[PDB]
């Protein structure tokens, strides 16, 4: 068994979960995981640009 | 975990440092926060990104279909289903799935089926509770041709057998595609002499889900209809698009007319 | 300063001395396929510097009613060079890009354009009944234009700039690798896109992997008695080339 | 057996649910990944980008290209204000189809700061100061340049660099505002005013253009989804 | 008892599923196991043997044994093209009744190289030249020798090895193709041209045959299972 | 219990089976077996014969 | 799991509580929470008044 | 370039070995080895032709 944390609100806190299939198609989605990059939609230039600098020197 | 960023304090700034002037001459967005253009006070933030994830966003169960089916062929509905695969028959999940270019995902089919019965001048009515079949039959296979042939038989072909009263049938599907996403917005053609089918359609080739009712026709007939619900999981979609603008038109083409961008206004100022 | 670059690949070379960063489109470089990500049991050629170098496509010239362009891409490079040479003796192909669309003007010029390279952009037809015909897809060298207002035919593709000839909003291609010429400050737009495809490499004939769109965004105007005649160039260098599955001459 | 109960909600489907179900083929083998360039991992990738505003939606520029562009000229008085609109977006007509509008309908809650760039199209003789202004609710738009720039606001000049952001603050009396108008949850104005004259030699145009983008910031983020209401169909299509 | 409740599917036969349930004759003592010769564990085991192939199937041929050989013979010009047909096991009509062809008719993909190995059946003073060729899609099969030596081949040479195995490669943008006939996933053409002629002494006959065979490689594998459609019935055989 | 590995696709993923019955026919299907032995449908030759060499010397 | 007391009656007695969801919204509600503080309802007074003193001297 | 400091323009510059001719346009002038000339503050640009030769020596 897999033990995780559940999604908790800001100011017990585990839930189990036990994988019963063959196929890893059949996992309950993944809803946990945040992680992002927006810099290469955001920023996707070539050469870095400095916030404080002006951009076209 | 994911987390907005803290707002950060500064006091009055009278520098040679100008992150408020950028040029958009670039792809790159200016990065300003709002501690750039006026003072903030420092604000711990305690908000999260955790519903515009991908595997929050796709990861509800949407309609794709309805297909009826009679038990004495009420009006046209033939005694069994057949529907070619495609998410393009709604507007509601198939605009969600067409603001990225490429998907992989693990459905989860989830079938709601209901029943009715039809006007008919049959008397004394009683019907024992209905059975469907729900058969999958992937692209190249044989095809059913009338409610008792051999092709439902099921013999190597994924099939669900479900009888009224219990909770909808799900299954899973895994990620099936040639490619290494489904592809969903397509800018060839079929053959290489730039002829035939264009656009997605190409591609499309999903097989086929079809259905009847497994009991022998009762004297009053029923029609039932399955409404077809995926789920994606699992989900990593790339290259992201403009959402539509647009209503469509066909389901195998992105055809659109002409429509206004944006909602009227009286004019450049108002309230 | 940080106006000028250059570039160079193969045996061209292009510079610039206006000219704002170069945008790599999704920060992915062009490289080579892995062995890791083949699928193609066989060698592939890799011309290196002879098909890796910048081509120059037909000018088009800027009117103050220019509604914009489109150029489909590997089909506007099926004529170049040697580039050309290699998609009609191969199955297979990849291939990055570099992008240079430039066009200068005076400083008594203004008027703005969006310089974007759209992935799969797949076109509308006039007729909802109907795919368009090749013909009005692509023109190879030569841009297919874009109309102001909707057009009518029958295969006809739907080009109205408001709709981008592909039903989504005309202001909201920028999640797309994209610069803008702006006459009063660059003159010149870079985007390397990489190669954005779900297959590792495709047929070069019958997919198009991007279409580059040029867009005005606000009309050239100019006070008469300055140039009235101000054209817009693309250039375009294949970078990381490599074909493979060889067979007989064609595209049939 | 094990002696269990059926609780109350056990042959419901719900769809926003995330439950375990057998495969319809056993031991598939999926296809290998490969990394295609530009991976979405969330929608604050793609919200956080710059998409053109048309701040010129009247009801003959709705289907041509003059949306996305406001004219500002050269004045011989001292020009009144170019444009505003009230903040709000996903439920305001300037701010619900761009991508900071089509990416908050599918959401009924919003927060964090957000930040338009403004962008002059003059020729490079062409020169001129703009006082952007952003006024919070409650005295409704300011109707001159005296009360504009009692908000917070951002003197743009236009130089070399050619364009200047305006970064709405947040400010609000709640965590989140309402995607959709409401009264309660009001969300401000913007106006843009001349703060001096575009002033152009002989030999250029006297008109120039102001387009606007708009982007979100790094602090923002959104609750709780719903279907968009911009598209519609009557049937299947086929 | 344990409070539990039914998720949706739970009532219903998959037929694909595996579950356990109650034996119906508990205890039953099972016969002991021998070792029988041969046991098969994959029907990777069976692809991989060589059978026979109709290549000369035309109308006529179909009920004899003239289908498994095509007459190759002495000419007094050069021979044009003794045979070709289109890869595509499982859809094309020369190969989707052997063996590579009946094992993947009971399945949706395939992939991996496969490979013809053909015999000279000529007398033993006969001897030739044959070049054996395959030619990826996209321009359709070659008319001629001079564009079939452009994709892959194999000079055969007939000599005291009387056979010799054109190994076409797999070569695919796609890491499975179908089983059945389909324009996207085209999988090129064989062909098979004389390199130089069939010489034989005056006291041989100046006809021979050739016969082809085909079989897996070891990279080959298959996906998903269908029901073949090379079998029906109208109702229960009794 | 007894734990394994499920069918995973490539580039957690375990499950449990708990076998419930007193009969080893009841137990759920076998799918996890993949062996193999090719050669002696396709080699079932006495004399090993090398594939770099002729066949018939 | 979780193992608590259940409640008793005065002059096992255990249970045992698993969270089975990944949302904490969706736990069991508490009732086994008896914290009081009556002394702001109750004696609100800025000044400490002595029961056994007069109110007001 | 001896222009005007207002005045600017490009031009691709050329060298294409023998054994074709001249180029005829400047599709096939581009083939060449070349260097595309912008006129800015800097106002030489320097095409610097190869060797590229058969022999060690060319007769003058």
């Amino acid at each position: 068994a897999q033990v995780s944390t559940q999604k908790t609100g800001a100011h017990i806190i585990h839930y189990t979960n036990i994988n019963y299939y063959k196929d890893a198609a059949s996992n309950s989605a993944n809803r946990q995981d945040f992680t992002q990059d927006p810099s290469k939609f955001t920023e996707p230039v070539k050469d870095v640009m400095i916030k404080s600098l002006p951009a076209l020197n | 975990m994911g987390r907005v960023a803290d707002t950060i304090a500064r006091g009055p700034s009278n520098s040679e440092q100008i992150p408020a002037l950028t040029a958009v001459e670039t792809g790159h967005t200016s990065q300003v926060d709002p501690s750039d253009t006026m003072q903030t006070r420092h604000v711990h933030n305690y908000h999260s990104r955790s519903e515009s994830s991908i595997e929050n966003f796709l990861c509800r169960s949407a309609c794709v279909i309805y297909i009826k089916y009679s038990s004495a062929e009420s009006n046209n509905l033939k005694r069994y289903a057949e529907w070619v695969i495609n998410t393009r028959q709604v507007a509601q999940l198939r605009r969600k799935m067409e603001m990225f270019t490429y998907i992989r995902c693990d459905m989860e089919l989830t079938f709601v089926i209901t029943s009715h019965q039809e006007m008919s001048t049959a008397t004394n009515s009683d019907v024992p509770v209905q059975t469907h079949q729900i058969m999958y039959v992937p692209p190249g296979g044989p095809v059913p041709t009338s409610v008792n042939d051999y092709v439902w038989q099921t013999s190597t072909n994924p099939s669900i057998f479900w009888t009224e009263g219990n909770a909808p049938p799900r299954m899973s599907i895994p990620f099936m595609s040639i490619g290494n996403a489904y592809t969903m917005f397509y800018d060839g053609w079929s053959n290489f002499s730039r002829d035939g089918i264009y656009g997605y359609n190409s591609l499309n080739n999903m097989g086929t889900i079809y259905a009847r009712h497994v009991n022998d026709s009762s004297p009053g007939g029923l029609t039932s209809t399955i409404r077809i619900y995926f789920k994606p999981k699992h989900v990593k979609a790339y290259v992201p698009r403009p959402p539509r603008l647009c209503q469509y038109k066909k389901a195998k083409n992105v055809n659109f007319d002409v429509e206004a961008v944006t909602t009227e206004r009286a004019s450049l100022v108002t309230t | 300063s940080d106006r000028v670059r250059s570039i160079t690949l193969g045996n061209s070379t292009i510079t610039t001395q206006e000219c704002a960063n170069v945008v790599v489109g999704y920060g992915v470089w062009p490289d080579y396929l892995s062995d890791e990500e083949a699928t193609a049991e066989d060698q592939p050629t890799q011309p290196d510097v002879a098909t890796c170098r910048f081509y120059t496509l037909n000018s088009v010239k800027w009117e103050m009613q220019s509604a914009g362009w489109w150029w489909k891409f590997p089909d506007a490079l099926s004529e170049m060079g040697l580039f050309g040479q290699n998609m009609q003796y191969h199955y297979l192909g990849r291939s990055g890009y570099t992008i240079h669309v430039q066009c200068n003007a005076s400083k008594f010029h203004q008027g703005c354009l969006l310089v974007v390279c759209v992935p799969e952009a797949e076109m509308g037809c006039t007729n909802a009944e109907n795919a368009p015909t090749y013909g009005d897809l692509c023109g190879g060298e030569t841009a297919k234009q874009f109309e102001q207002n909707a057009v009518t035919g029958e295969t006809a593709v739907q080009t109205a700039v408001c709709n981008a000839g592909m039903g989504v909003g005309v202001g909201n291609l920028t999640i797309y690798p994209h610069q803008w010429i702006n006459l009063r400050t660059n003159n010149s737009a870079t985007i390397v896109m990489p190669y954005i495809n779900s297959v590792p490499m495709d047929n070069m004939f019958r997919h198009n992997n991007f279409t580059l769109m040029i867009i005005p965004f606000a009309p050239l105007d100019y006070v008469t008695g300055a140039s009235s005649y101000i054209p817009i160039t693309v250039t375009v260098a294949p970078m990381s080339a490599e074909y493979n599955g060889l067979r007989l001459a064609g595209h049939q | 057996g094990l002696p269990t109960m059926l609780t109350p909600g056990s042959t419901q489907f719900l769809t926003s649910d995330d439950f375990q179900s057998p495969s319809a083929m056993p031991q598939f083998d999926v296809t290998p990944e490969m990394n295609i360039p530009g991976q979405v991992r969330n929608l604050m990738e793609i919200a956080e980008v710059d998409s053109v505003v048309p701040i010129n939606n009247l009801q003959a520029n709705l289907k041509t290209m003059e949306a996305y562009r406001v004219q500002v000229r050269s004045t011989d008085e001292m020009g009144g204000q170019i444009f505003g609109f009230p903040l709000q977006p996903g439920a305001s007509s300037v701010l619900q189809r761009t991508l900071l509008g089509e990416i908050l309908n599918y959401y009924t809650h919003w927060s964090g700061s957000l930040k338009l760039t403004f962008v002059f199209c003059g020729s490079a003789m062409a020169t001129g100061k703009f006082l952007l202004a952003y006024s919070p609710p409650g005295a409704g738009a300011p109707d001159s340049r005296k009360n504009a720039m009692l908000g917070t606001h951002v003197i743009w000049d236009v130089g070399l660099q050619s364009s200047c952001v305006l970064c709405v603050p947040w400010i609000s009396q709640t965590h989140y505002r309402y995607v959709v108008d409401d009264k309660y949850t009001a969300s401000g104005f913007i106006s843009c005013w001349y703060q001096t004259n575009v002033i152009v030699p002989a030999e250029a145009q006297k008109s120039c253009y102001i387009m606007c983008f708009v982007s979100a910031c790094n602090d923002f983020s959104v609750r709780m989804l719903r279907d968009t209401q911009f598209i519609k169909q009557d049937t299947f299509y086929q």
